[PDB]
């Protein structure tokens, strides 16, 4: 038998989850929502453009910055005005508003679905 | 080399010359300033690059100084008080100096008449001159006094030492003017006017200019500057002159029979206690034990470190970073070969490591070839390398990035003029 | 591989010239055809190239 | 190629979502959260025990 | 000629600027009103970004700093963040006055009050005998106002019916 | 005036490079150059902008 | 891209690159400012050129 989409809230407080069925041969496919911090990205050399992001499966950005020293943030880029997220792949920096400059280097952080690894996560 | 004088480089979609990246120290506007592994500080002045302390319990002794500092330069006389900040008072200051030599300015004197309370604090910079007498947005030197450094005195006796991380070369003939900029609107210091009486000697009058190749500025913004032809801060700046060789002692101190062993293992001149140790001992088991550390001194010792006290944490401190550049597209110019070049000033116990990315940064490279040397000057050396970075194909990116490193604080590396150009062969 | 991310084949074997390279668009007839071959430079050619660097040295100086 | 997991937070205010991908082929599995009113259950016979509902997916009452 | 410099911390797009004037000239007369540039050592340039011509009628005054005289450019001036920039003001009549405020004087519209600090702390008031060398006021600034725009995106006209 | 047509890349959100390429002679060659761009709008809002003009000849 | 950013000529008898011709947009000396057909306005803060309003 097949069971698809197994659906089970994840608490801090408790890691373990089960599994309905009991005699399991195989687990096809782990996903879950994951957190990135402090993802460093480097501006592409195309004003207005597209930078892609290290996932492919990312929905929601967090916080854009950068720092010229660790933990004293030098700027905050506001989203819906300086840059949207697109194709859930890309900042894209076609608004109006600022961008950091063409070459240099930024953090992002943004939710991703992880497909989850055996033995390592 | 053309490129290395040009200096600056626009914020959006840049014109950038192909298979060309060269930095020539000169404007922040080459570096990726926001790098994670950035930590570099400028020396406009020199055209040089270098690492910054940080601070990431037995105390210190410098007993043999680095350098030795003479005061060449001395306004003494003065006779009135001037806000520092005149135009903001509820209800900056600068002053120009100049030398008709090169000189290594290593610390600079001032006199101030009152201070603000505990928490406040005063910047105390050192900027150019441009071509119209006037002080230029450029800063040379940096640093924050605090309060309780800052003497007062109701005569201008007291004489409080302003120390800077890196010194000062000042080149002959050329115009340098002290800035003193502080927010808080508490803070005055003595100035030297003409025809008005001293302040310790009423009955003689200040006759002539005070100092007659500067003039004192004051602005409200530190941008506009209003010039006192006939009045000049009470100031002196010191010039030092660095000798052969520098020693320190710790003051008289992990079983205490057993790590003689270790400590000795340890003290090299070739592992992180680089300053080439000796010890005295009184009867192996005493906590009494006097350890001391010897190095060749040079002209770029920080006379902040020279000036303040040591402890053996402070001191044998590994001092890290990368000098990152602007990320270049070489869509248009694809290369497979990169000749890297670069002089850097190397001294015991220091590391410069080329690197270079295909990738934005995604991964970094290093160079499999060793650099051949060709001599600069005393310190520099000049360092390059040509290497066919990729067999077959052609890279169509490159970013150029230099790591400098150290084993303790006094001693630290220095790189300049760099140049790195592709080809495709 | 996807429009962005594609490149044509890497070969080094010495018997062969290469003319060009056909890039066709994911289940289309559209095709982009570019030409690369390595062509000669005549003399003439390199004289006129000799000629060029002499006034960009011009230019240098 | 094949892309999984690919995500959007759906608006009430607007239905349409768009696929990254442009040369789509086929859509293997669409698949959201979805919220159900006033379903019918009757009790099983044994004491404290257990009731099915109508899907095997769900995750909050 | 006076001036008056001003910078901004990000890029913005000028699109007007706002002056009030005392007293203008005859109908006849006229005011340049130009962006100049600022140099390394904080003087304003010969460098001009914008002029236009303000003709008298569209010069308001007031005896209480209240007419707002608003000038507009066929170019939007594009400032750079971190860069100063400096409005000039340049007519040949002399019967033009402005409004200047300066730190210990009191208000004209409440003389009970008195400008404690400085009025404008990033800008500084410039005079000038040919609009070449200026002569910084630290205490005085104008009275004015720089208006930025958003563009939006699309526009309309309509016309009077035919 | 050219007979090709430009090579378009895109800089930024508004401006696009255009270049062009043509042997403007096939025989012999010129000792003269000089510049030229016509611009013109249909109304008055609307209108071009140009920077960045290089132009640059070889023998061939 | 070098001659772009240099923006001087000089009136009488200026030396100029051979086979280069580059314009800035950011001074009056590489242009033709007397020519019949120049009718064309500069933005020195933009580096960039367009049309001023005229009535007729």
């Amino acid at each position: 038998g097949t069971a698809e989409n197994e659906s089970t809230i994840f608490n801090k407080s408790n890691n373990s989850i089960s599994l309905a069925n009991s005699p399991v041969k195989e687990i096809r496919r782990v996903t879950g929502q994951v957190l990135i911090e402090k993802e460093r990205v480097t501006r592409g050399a195309q004003g207005d453009g597209q930078d892609f992001l290290s996932n492919n499966t990312a929905f929601e950005i967090v916080k854009v910055w950068t720092e010229t020293s660790p933990g004293v943030t030098t700027k905050e880029y506001k989203q819906g005005e300086d840059f949207r997220l697109t194709d859930g792949q890309t900042i894209d920096w076609s608004p109006q508003g600022q961008e950091p400059s063409g070459g240099t280097s930024y953090y992002v952080s943004y939710k991703y679905n992880k497909r989850m690894e055996a033995g390592k996560d | 080399v053309n490129a290395l004088d040009d200096g600056a480089m626009e914020g959006q979609n840049p014109l950038t010359l192909r298979s060309v990246f060269s930095e020539g120290f000169i404007s922040l506007d080459k570096a990726d300033i926001t790098h994670p592994d950035f930590g570099i500080v400028f020396s406009f002045e020199d055209a040089e690059a270098t690492l910054a302390y940080t601070e990431a319990h037995i105390w210190g002794r410098l007993i043999s100084a680095p350098f030795t500092e003479e005061r060449t330069i001395y306004q003494g006389q003065a006779s009135e008080t001037l806000n520092v900040n005149p135009y903001n008072i509820p209800n900056p200051l600068a002053q120009s100096f100049q030398y008709d030599e090169n000189r290594t300015i290593s610390s600079l004197g001032l006199y101030f008449a009152s201070k603000g309370d505990k928490q406040s604090n005063v910047v105390i910079q050192i900027r150019g001159m441009g071509d119209q007498g006037y002080p230029n947005k450029t800063i040379y030197a940096e640093t924050v006094m605090n309060a309780d450094d800052i003497k007062v005195s109701n005569n201008a006796s007291a004489e409080t030492r302003v120390y800077f991380d890196d010194p000062m070369m000042a080149e002959g003939g050329k115009e340098y003017a002290i800035v003193i900029i502080t927010e808080n609107s508490d803070y005055t210091m003595w100035v030297g006017t003409r025809t008005k009486p001293k302040i310790d000697k009423p009955n003689e009058v200040i006759s002539g200019n005070p100092y007659l190749q500067g003039v004192l500025f004051s602005s409200s913004n530190a941008s506009t500057w209003t010039p006192h032809q006939n009045s000049d801060l009470k100031f002196g700046i010191y010039t030092s002159k660095f000798n052969e060789t520098a020693t320190i002692e710790f003051e008289p101190i992990k079983l205490i029979l057993d790590d003689m062993a270790s400590s000795t293992t340890f003290d090299q001149l070739k592992w992180e206690p680089i300053g080439n140790y000796q010890d005295l001992d009184v009867l192996g088991l005493a906590r009494q034990v006097k350890l001391r550390a010897t190095f060749e001194s040079n002209r770029y010792i920080s006379p902040l470190m020279s000036s303040s006290d040591l402890t053996f944490t402070t001191f044998l401190t590994e001092l890290t970073g990368s000098y990152v550049g602007r990320a270049i597209d070489m869509t248009e110019a694809p290369y497979n070969t990169v000749r890297f070049s670069y002089e850097a000033f190397l001294p015991k116990g220091t590391k410069v490591v080329p690197k270079y990315s295909a990738d934005d940064g995604k991964t970094w490279k290093t160079f499999t070839k060793s650099p051949t040397t060709t001599r600069a000057n005393n310190e520099f050396t000049r360092y390059v390398i040509d290497e066919k970075v990729k067999s077959s194909g052609t890279n169509t990116k490159l970013q150029v990035r230099l790591d400098l490193s150290t084993e303790n604080s006094f001693l630290r590396p220095r790189v300049r003029r760099l140049m790195v150009t592709t080809r495709d062969e | 591989n996807i429009m962005r991310l594609v490149t044509p084949p890497l070969n080094t074997d010495p018997e062969n010239l290469q003319l060009g390279t056909v890039t066709v668009l994911p289940d289309s007839d559209e095709a982009v055809c570019i030409s690369f071959a390595i062509t000669r430079l005549s003399m003439e050619d390199l004289q006129k190239v000799k000629t060029r660097v002499d006034n960009l040295e011009y230019n240098q100086a």
